[PDB]
């Protein structure tokens, strides 16, 4: 079998690692691979393996998000407790324990604990704060499944894990079988300020859904990166609205929640979410990147909110990338780029029965459920966008395409792999350490 | 080590190959003289040379590979190995 | 040299296969103790026997207990039922019963009779004749006599008579004649929730359990004489002959006369500990009952005879071959257990602060050996995945297949009765408890009876070694996998079944509670907190190392308190002692708040409504106290701010 | 490198003589935060003022709490006090009162005035005209305004009256006015027993505490214009002026208007918790008050000031200088104290589970700084020794001389009462506590007042920084000294004189219940074991290693519970609280029992009989209960057989 390194370990609080990466940093330029006839860092006459092995020719920095669970992989653990412990399993393949879905951030708690009391048992609810705090949970195997867009289902398929079912955005009789194209990614503008351009969008005020995600941030700043040829983008916008973004750049300083839950990637923030930078693009903001479908939803007077019942679907209008000016009705002219539909994702020896869980799940809670209050949807919500996307139909089938360079098709891939170098996500960096 | 009340935590890993390629996994290999006339299957009552209790390449791989052959009672571990091996 | 578990359960049936409980169980029915109530002689004679045996063993430590309690017992005068014709010149005797019930008030009354089938409430609820005024008769079965007392005096009858038919009970004689109590609740009713020391001086006190109504225990051939002179035929759903009738004629009716007194006695507990290794001063108790009205073989015999077999093999097993438990053990001998299980219950009344979180389980060895047929258990489900694994491992008396046969044994489970001696160890002090029985489809025919004796017990069984002998493999194994490992093996996730089922079973009712204006949500993030408490918990056990001392301490101090903290705060333990939510009496358990919920959608306003809201109040937060109180601490709280 | 105690209190002392309490007390009296009564802006601007604070120390966990109650404010409409004639066609107005009693009954009355000079029970019981039917008015003092209004209810008044005169609180204005609440007990009201979270869908409830009266506060100059309508003089023994006057005229009446309602509002709690390094989950609690009716600068701002240093001396030592406590510390932020402390209240009855047996110490630093005279010290006797010890190391701020003058203090000690913050903590919940305040010979004249402000402590007290010095330095060493050793400096032996006092006052009265027939000689066998019981666990730390760590942790966790082992089982704890049979309320407590005794001497038969047979015998098996507790196991307890 493979084996990871040998490692270096410290304390968990005290530390101190920028002591120990600067010193054996130091040391391994000058006494490691031969550098210096005097003193070897790598052997010793008298002795040998001493302080290190032998075999190794030098040194690598542990990320800091990786502790040692994540450093020895999840097969690794299992077989190390398996080991001591001593079970050596059975696996009969005809039950399948229930399965621990992931939540975060208490409004999505609530309604998940609803439907693990309208579930018979087989769907229980663990949850976390951010999202990539509940990735790593599913890694470790405190948690089993969850759903995804895009951009995060390429940092879980790094990671190590696989994508079962998607979910589908037209209605059809046959959607479950059907695969979907995936949905379109703009930018909307309002009428009053009839003068902006995808040309000029400097020192304007952007709005964002949060990092990472696929409409909010991988297809404009992908775009904007080949323009700018920057990394930063707080520089190229004057202010603006990006949840998950670091406290000192003023993309948190248009932000609305407070006080603490500033910029925090969840439902904490008002402006969060496709909805919540709709509200940034109505409150303060000059321009939002969000789905093709947000305007029809939020405008029309369907939201009960008050912010949304004064709201024309006429006079917002969305630009195309040449300049041209044109309005919402017709998406198919102003599009950015194609967005691949949101996916649930989890670990590779639970995706039978997450499968077998889902498709008997949805076939009882799913779309035919009219008179939803007074009884439970899955997929309608209180406008928040909890646990799915609220225009869910159905969760299509993934036959033969079940990994995240399939699943994900060339151009995104290719589009995030354009802004490989600039992003900041530490979780990416910690799932990119393990590739040698 | 990472245990409680240890709480300890990797922070500087280390590579194996040279300076172009840096592999960061080793191999576990199982190193026996010529001719000896046994596969892994007959591998039972011979003496066995570990390079310590609990390390990688030398405890948790070889032993999880014939771990299930042992007869009951699996624990303790190293009583069950114990008699397994002829010393 | 070390004792592993698959040596140890082997030393175990090393042992068994040597000992010899039949001639035990012939000693017990001796003719020096054949006759024992609570605090007669032959009582003291078989206390200081066992007492002397104890000192025999060489445990680690015995020592005796003494309180005084107030029983009941017949008076020199003779209780009879005599039917009255209403020419009154004439007056036919039926009997003169040999058996009594106890805590029956003392009077005499004559009245109209009124067949009450077993005084089930769903039984009552479906009579023909209305009730009240009158003086009912059931057949004993399916609940406890204090429930058939409690229920007819609910629906103000004025006495209660109690026999056995041939469909139920199938034996030859129809002269037998039993015994029995009418004391809804346990203990001693004279002191309710402080001990029977004569430290308390005797404060005058009275239990609400406590009937007002002359109850008597008639035999077949007594019941076939009321049954000559009434009418009308029983419905056919009823199992029964075609001799009983349902109301008296006309003319005729009957008289009851019961003259009891109230006697004060002495009462010995006998106790014996082996100590412990690690940390001697958590421990498990194990208990038989020691007396029965009549001589008792099947109903305290085999119970004291498993009990010195079993410190023989424990002590045995400490003393030379090695066992090393890492914590103590108690057992413990309880008297006049035949009125109510006082014994256990001024133990525990007593000495309630000594043990507040030190004792951890409760295995009762009572009424171990009835029939050979199925095994039925019945427990804290803080011990199912433990019962699971003994079934496993132990082989069946008759035949040699495991007693795992059902695999969905789980749902069949029945709650503890208040019968049981483990009743008052799980809902009044929170301590988990565990009864099992070699029962037979229908039940033992003569329990508190004078036919009960050895003999009788030996035609009903043919062999009765190997069945004993199995049970004490069950018990056995119990204490050792208890107490051999530095993990206790309490499963603490079962609890999150039981708030499915209920939350479930509230979830069908949504409806009505949406009309009332509340809102249901808050008890299902009170059941979800309860599962991510037990997930943290368990990921605790995985991040843990099982060789260090201190860090396996403070994670095992949360799986001992997680049945105390379901508990109810907010009764009173005098007013209410049996005050565990899952299975408890009153207002507060959640059965109450089920079967107070079930009233609004029949529209008659018997239910209150302020009640209603004030115990979804207290049950919510309940679930959710415990919730928080598992999940780590103070600050790793996470409530919504 | 490891510091001890003599570097420890060198180092707190190193820092204490940096810092500067008076800027931040000026601070805490800003523009921005001058109003803050419960549930308004400027409250929820301090207390994220505090949070920002918590943040910037950097301790180890901030975390807030919120939670709505209801409280009474002032309706839009005016009360007023008024002079009614009898003619009835001329109505004289005295005045319109600025300040208000929480929970008083909106009504309105009319009626003749009763001088009830404190409302004490004695007090009442000296009257010459009868008290029924009328109006009460009394002087603040001596007892808590809820008190006055309950004895007054108690003997049928109408409506009671509260004012301050010349000799007590001596102040140049007389139009002052202030502000009271009238709840006898403590806690938000409408939830008694239970929090008031959104978990609890808010049942209807209403505690028994809340009178059935109009209350009303009155100015000095009001009442003079009261005083100059009636007739009669004071007796001699009221230290008083010449001014008051017994009952009003014949012809002129008062009426009483009063109109508030029930607002509901929001109340945030904010926390802050330093770790620890050895036993991190158990901890000490350390609160402080936050808002007031008027400025509030002596009755909230030095607590809040005080609260803020001693979290940066803490953090300061624990981050820098090495300090490593062995168990972690809670610093703590109450808001709504003034409506009869809901903070704490709402705290402990929301989190008792998580809290039970692992919090072992309030600290209270509310009131610290009064006068420069004296030093009154209020606690539960565990923590005696421990004070003793801080007054001999703690230099007095005028003179140079230590606080230790009085080799008796600890008879002149009072126990707590119902307005301090400290008392939930130690009579319901049953975690020590401790209060201390520099006070002068009389009380500060204005605590709930609307010219509390800054300036008028400062002339008041002429320097404050030394003063508020030496009480953070009073608070710092109870903290530190609590939490830098292995062994806890609770002293347990202290309630071995207690016991002592109560059984010497029940032996002057053992004629009486000679003649009941009574024994009272298993009560002396009671403390007799309780002493036992101490003297074993001093031994016991006696033969014990200090090193190691599992011995000593097994016999602190006897000295963390022998204060719980004193909350009286026998009564509920939703109906009476505050259970504590030392300190408490109710009739199970041992007052309760000395003055329900006294009343047989008298011969007067308003006294019941069986309910004193049953409170000797609960509370002699409640002593006895602790004794059994306290020494070791089970099986060592002798009692006699
Ligand atoms: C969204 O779905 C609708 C309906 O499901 C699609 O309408 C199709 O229209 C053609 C017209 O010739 C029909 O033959 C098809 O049966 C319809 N359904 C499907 C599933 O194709 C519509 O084309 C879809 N649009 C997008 C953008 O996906
Ligand atoms: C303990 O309580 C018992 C029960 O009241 C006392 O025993 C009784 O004492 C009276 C005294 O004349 C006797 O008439 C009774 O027969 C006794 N009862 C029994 C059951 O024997 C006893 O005296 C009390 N005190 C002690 C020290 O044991
Ligand atoms: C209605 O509910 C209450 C309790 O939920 C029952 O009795 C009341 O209980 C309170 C609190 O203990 C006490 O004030 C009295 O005991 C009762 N208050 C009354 C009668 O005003 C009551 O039995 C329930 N049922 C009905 C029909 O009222
Ligand atoms: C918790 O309950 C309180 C009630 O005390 C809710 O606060 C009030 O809600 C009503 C209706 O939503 C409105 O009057 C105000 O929003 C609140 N009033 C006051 C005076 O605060 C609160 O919304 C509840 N919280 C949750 C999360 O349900
Ligand atoms: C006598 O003492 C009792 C206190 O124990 C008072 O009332 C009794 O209280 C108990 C409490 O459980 C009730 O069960 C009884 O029913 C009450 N007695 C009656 C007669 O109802 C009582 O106030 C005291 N005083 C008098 C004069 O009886
Ligand atoms: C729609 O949902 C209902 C809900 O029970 C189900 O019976 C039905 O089969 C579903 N129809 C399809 C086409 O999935
Ligand atoms: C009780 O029964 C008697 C006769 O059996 C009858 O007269 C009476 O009406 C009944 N009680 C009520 C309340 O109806
Ligand atoms: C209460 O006082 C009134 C005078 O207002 C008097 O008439 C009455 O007699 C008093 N009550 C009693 C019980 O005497
Ligand atoms: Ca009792
Ligand atoms: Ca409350
Ligand atoms: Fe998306």
């Amino acid at each position: 079998a493979q084996v990871p390194s040998h490692t270096v370990v410290a304390r968990s609080m005290g530390g101190k690692e920028d002591l120990i990466w600067e010193l054996l940093n130091q040391a391994q330029e000058h006494f490691g691979k031969d550098k210096s006839k005097e003193f070897q860092l790598f052997s010793s006459p008298h002795g040998k393996d001493l302080l290190f092995k032998d075999s190794a020719h030098g040194f690598l920095k542990v990320p800091p998000r990786m502790d040692a669970k994540m450093y020895l992989g999840y097969e690794y653990v299992t077989a190390i407790r398996n080991l001591r412990e001593g079970t050596c399993p059975e696996a009969p393949t005809d039950e399948c324990k229930p399965v621990k879905w992931c939540a975060l951030s208490h409004h999505e708690r609530l309604k998940c604990d609803e439907w693990s009391v309208n579930s018979v048992g087989k769907i229980e609810c663990v949850s976390a704060e951010t999202t990539e705090d509940c990735i790593a949970k599913i890694m470790n195997g405190e948690a089993d499944a969850m759903s995804l867009d895009g951009g995060f289902v390429y940092i879980a398929g790094k990671c190590g894990l696989v994508p079962v079912l998607a979910e589908n955005y037209n209605k059809s009789d046959n959607c479950e079988d059907t695969p979907e194209a995936g949905y379109f990614a703009v930018a909307v503008v309002k009428k009053s300020a009839s003068d902006l351009t995808w040309d000029n969008l400097k020192g304007k005020k952007s709005c964002h859904t949060a990092v990472g995600r696929t409409a909010g941030w991988n297809i404009p700043m992908g775009l904007l990166y080949n323009k700018i040829n920057h990394c930063r983008f707080d520089e190229f916008f004057s202010e603006g609205c990006a949840p998950g973004s670091k406290k000192d750049s003023s993309l948190c300083k248009l932000c609305m929640g407070s006080g603490l839950n500033l910029c925090e990637p969840n439902n904490k923030e008002g402006y969060y979410g496709y909805t919540g930078a709709f509200r940034c693009l109505v409150e303060k903001g000059d321009v939002a990147f969000v789905k093709h479908q947000t305007v029809p939803q939020n405008t029309g007077g369907k939201n009960p909110d008050p912010w949304a019942k004064n709201l024309n679907e006429k006079d917002y209008e969305l630009l195309c990338l040449d300049g041209t000016r044109k309005p919402v009705e017709e998406y198919a002219n102003c599009h950015l780029a194609r967005a691949p539909n949101h996916a649930v994702v989890t670990r590779k020896d639970k995706e039978a029965c997450v499968h077998k869980i889902l498709r008997q799940q949805q076939h009882l809670f799913g779309s035919n459920v009219t008179d939803c209050s007074g009884n439970f949807c899955l997929f309608r919500s209180e406008t928040k966008d909890l646990l799915f996307r609220d225009d869910t139909v159905c969760l299509a089938k993934l036959h033969d395409r079940n990994t995240y360079e399939k699943y994900l098709g060339e151009e995104y891939v290719k589009a995030v792999g354009n802004l490989r170098k600039c992003s900041t996500s530490s979780l990416l960096e910690a799932c990119t350490f393990r590739r040698p | 080590a990472y245990l409680a009340p240890n709480n300890l935590k990797p922070v500087v890993a280390e590579f194996y190959g040279s300076k172009e390629d840096p592999q960061t996994f080793y191999y576990a290999v199982a190193v026996v003289k010529k001719d000896s006339g046994f596969q892994m299957n007959q591998l039972r009552g011979k003496k066995s040379c570990h390079t310590g209790l609990g390390r990688s390449a030398g405890w948790n791989i070889p032993i999880g590979l014939l771990y299930c052959d042992l007869p009951e009672p699996r624990k303790p571990l190293e009583k069950a190995v114990a008699n397994f091996f002829s010393g | 040299f070390r004792l592993y578990w698959d040596d140890l359960k082997r030393k175990l049936s090393e042992k068994l296969d040597s000992t010899d409980f039949t001639s035990t169980i012939k000693l017990l029915n001796e003719n020096s103790y054949v006759p024992r109530e609570a605090g007669s002689q032959k009582d003291e004679n078989l206390a200081l026997y066992v007492e002397n045996q104890f000192r025999e063993f060489k445990l680690s430590k015995v020592w005796r207990d003494q309180h005084f309690v107030k029983i009941q017992v017949k008076d020199s005068a003779q209780n009879s039922v005599i039917i009255v014709d209403k020419n009154g010149r004439l007056v036919y005797l039926v009997e003169n019963p040999g058996g009594y019930v106890a805590y029956s008030k003392a009077a005499t009354v004559t009245g109209k009779l009124v067949h009450a089938n077993f005084g089930t409430k769903k039984d009552f609820e479906d009579l023909y004749t209305p009730v009240n005024g009158s003086i009912v008769i059931v057949r004993a079965g399916k609940i406890t006599f204090a429930e058939k007392v409690a229920n007819a005096e609910s629906l103000n009858a004025i006495g209660v008579l109690i026999y056995m038919d041939q469909t139920k009970f199938p034996i030859v004689n129809a002269e037998l004649s039993f015994f029995g109590h009418a004391h809804l609740g346990t203990g001693d009713p004279y002191t309710p929730g402080f001990p029977s020391f004569n430290h308390t001086q005797f404060p005058p006190s009275r239990s609400s359990g406590l009937p007002n109504i002359p109850v008597q225990t008639i035999s077949r051939a007594a019941a076939e004489k009321l049954f000559g002179n009434m009418e009308g035929d029983c419905p056919s759903d009823w199992k029964t002959d075609s001799t009983c009738r349902m109301v008296t004629s006309e003319s005729k009716n009957v008289k009851l006369t019961v003259s009891n007194v109230l006697k004060e006695i002495k009462i010995l507990n006998i106790f014996g500990v082996i100590k412990g290794f690690v940390e001697p001063d958590h421990y498990v108790v194990v208990g038989a009952q020691r007396d029965a009205w009549g001589p008792g073989a099947a109903k305290s015999g085999v119970g004291t005879a498993l009990l010195l077999k079993l410190a023989q093999m424990f002590s045995d097993m400490v003393l030379k071959d090695g066992f090393q438990p890492s914590r103590s053990i108690i057992f413990a001998s309880w008297s006049a257990g035949d009125f109510g299980s006082v014994g256990a219950t001024e133990w525990l009344e007593g000495y309630l602060s000594s043990l507040h979180l030190k004792a951890f389980t409760y295995i009762n060895l009572d009424k171990a050996v009835l029939g050979t047929s199925n095994f039925k258990v019945s427990a804290s489900p803080l011990l199912y995945t433990l019962i699971e694994k003994t079934m496993q491992n132990v082989k069946h008396p008759v035949t040699g297949q495991f007693l795992y046969q059902d695999s969905n044994w789980a749902s069949k489970v029945e709650k503890l009765t208040l019968d049981n001696a483990a009743f008052p160890f799980l809902a009044y002090s929170g301590i988990p408890a565990v009864s099992f029985c070699f029962c037979e489809d229908t039940d033992y025919p003569y329990l508190g009876t004078t036919m009960d004796t050895y003999k009788e017990l030996i035609e009903r069984i043919p062999e009765l070694n190997k069945v004993a002998r199995a049970a004490a493999e069950v018990a056995g194994q119990f204490v050792i996998k208890l107490t051999h490992d530095v993990e206790l093996n309490l499963d603490y996730e079962r609890y999150n079944s039981q708030l499915l089922s209920f939350v479930r079973d509230l979830n069908q009712y949504r409806a009505d509670i949406k009309e009332m204006g509340l809102s249901l949500q808050w008890l299902y993030s009170a059941r979800g907190d309860f599962f991510r408490a037990t997930s943290r918990l368990t990921t605790d056990f995985g991040n843990a190392e099982k060789t260090d001392r201190f860090v396996m301490k403070k994670l095992n101090d949360r799986v001992m308190r997680v049945e105390y903290h379901f508990l109810s705060p907010y009764v009173s333990p005098k007013e209410s002692p049996f005050r565990h939510v899952f299975w408890g009496s009153g207002s507060h358990t959640l059965p109450a708040l089920l079967e107070n919920l079930k009233l609004r959608k029949q529209n008659n306003g018997a239910f209150n409504e302020t009640l209603f809201r004030n115990q979804l109040a207290l049950a919510t937060w309940t679930i959710q106290g415990a919730a928080n109180a598992l999940s780590g601490d103070v600050w790793d709280i996470d409530n919504e701010f």
